[PDB]
């Protein structure tokens, strides 16, 4: 099986941005009839996937100059001359030229910015929750970038590594920045077993974490 | 004008079948390949099976025997047996149109939902989250809303029914346990509450809720 590898997955750039993605093969893609199908694919957000180039480098009918396809071997290139606004999206590389036909993990072409320490906040869980017999820590660190972070939540001093759930939003339209939920799910006697709940997060804006915290009895 | 939709995308215990329907219009079966490609809740493309022009058949061996791909070339119709079902099944499906020997995907279809799962209709939990007194003691204040353990999806939040739109931040809902957890939070001016009304909004169609939870401050 030839497996596709996608680097970065993700590339923050600024318009105007001449760019390069790239897709590495697990060995050579070339079709016994000597055609190598690798395919390029451009998702935009909420729509389905559209091609770009074919064939390594065929631009599509319809697909705008700036963009661009080469490579040979195991090595293959995306090229966007100068970015746009509408080119943001996940590209994808694909090869068809052996079974199983095989796609590559994708690359988000994302905006660049200025960095963001991300604004963290916590809740203890509400009374209606564990009036029903559960609760729910949660913790909100948002709009900071880049959107590499680190959340860690200590109960009562120690860290709490089981049983956390994250989501993360996408980046943000209007400030280009990113924000991230962790919830941590306990049981109404569980919570009530300890007093200390802290979130913590590494941003390479901090280093030494940003820490939130209450106590369930005081604040 | 080349078209391709699909249907059949639906809810599907484990196990279980479904079909998958694939209208096509602008083009011809005999003179394209036709395939099913579909992006999984991780967004992996992974391609299912294709029919050629003529009539081969290929399927790579994870889709090899479960799934099944026919078509009738009169009706110009594209189908996706599907048994065996996983959830790792669980993806949108599209019917894509070809050029033979030339470009595999060249025009895909908008895609049907297919969600397998055991899971039952389940209305959510939605509790307002208000801060610790430690965090009210700047300028602004965030408060949030976790919609928890409700199938399927999707819900709808909203701030003040709308009229909070700015400053929010509506997170993608995540499986808790074969059951979606949600939450959401906004972030306002500290003389903007509790000095004046937040209410989070949250409805769940599938199960005919609408809820509305008021965030109110802490403490006796
Ligand atoms: C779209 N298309 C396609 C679609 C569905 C099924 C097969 C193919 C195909 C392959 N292999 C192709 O053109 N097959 C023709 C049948 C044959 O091998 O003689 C092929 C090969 C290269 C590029 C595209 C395609």
């Amino acid at each position: 099986d030839v497996l596709m590898t996608q680097t970065p997955l993700s590339l923050p750039v600024s318009l105007g941005d001449q760019v390069s993605i790239f897709c590495t093969s697990s060995q050579t893609i070339v079709h016994t009839n000597g055609n190598t199908y690798l395919e390029w694919y451009l998702q935009k957000p909420g729509q389905s996937p559209k091609l770009l180039i074919y064939k390594v480098s065929n631009r599509f009918s319809g697909v705008p100059d700036r963009f661009s396809g080469s490579g040979s071997g195991t090595d293959f290139t995306l090229k966007i001359s100068r970015v746009e606004t509408e080119d943001l999206g996940i590209y994808y590389c694909f090869q068809g030229s052996h079974f199983p036909l095989a796609f590559g993990a994708g690359t988000k072409l994302e905006l660049k910015r200025a960095d963001a320490a991300p604004t963290v906040s916590i809740f203890p869980p509400s009374s209606e929750q564990l009036t029903s017999g559960g609760a729910s820590v949660v913790c909100f660190l948002n709009n900071f970038y880049p959107k590499d972070i680190n959340v860690k939540w200590k109960i009562d001093g120690s860290e709490r590594q089981n049983g956390v759930l994250n989501s993360w939003t996408d980046q943000d339209s209007k400030d280009s920045t990113y924000s991230m939920s962790s919830t941590l799910t306990l049981t109404k006697d569980e919570y009530e077993r300890h007093n200390s709940y802290t979130c913590e997060a590494t941003h390479k804006t901090s280093t030494s974490p940003i820490v939130k915290s209450f106590n369930r009895n005081e604040c | 004008e080349v078209k391709l939709v699909e249907s059949g995308g639906g809810l599907v215990k484990p196990g279980g079948s479904l079909k998958l329907s694939c209208a096509a219009s602008g083009f011809s079966f005999r003179n394209y390949g036709m395939s099913w490609v579909r992006q999984t809740p991780e967004k992996r493309l992974e391609w299912v099976a294709s029919i050629s022009y003529g009539g081969l058949i290929y399927y790579p061996d994870s889709i090899k025997g479960r799934f099944t791909i026919s078509r009738d070339i009169a009706q110009n119709i594209l189908y996706l047996q599907m048994s065996s079902l996983r959830s790792e099944d669980t993806a949108m499906y599209h019917c894509i149109r070809g050029d033979s020997f030339l470009v595999w995907f060249t025009f895909w279809g908008q895609g049907t939902l297919v969600t397998v799962s055991a899971a039952k209709t389940t209305a959510p939990s939605v509790y307002p989250l208000a801060p610790v007194c430690g965090d009210t003691t700047g300028s602004s204040v965030t408060l949030g809303c976790l919609v928890k353990g409700y199938f399927p999806e999707p819900v709808t939040l909203t701030w003040n029914s709308g009229s909070l739109s700015s400053g929010v931040h509506t997170f993608p809902a995540v499986l808790q346990s074969d059951l979606y957890t949600l939450s959401s939070s906004v972030t306002v001016t500290s003389s903007t509450w509790p000095s004046q009304s937040i209410t989070c909004n949250v409805a769940h169609p599938a199960s005919s809720t609408q809820v509305d939870k008021k965030i109110e401050p802490r403490g006796p």
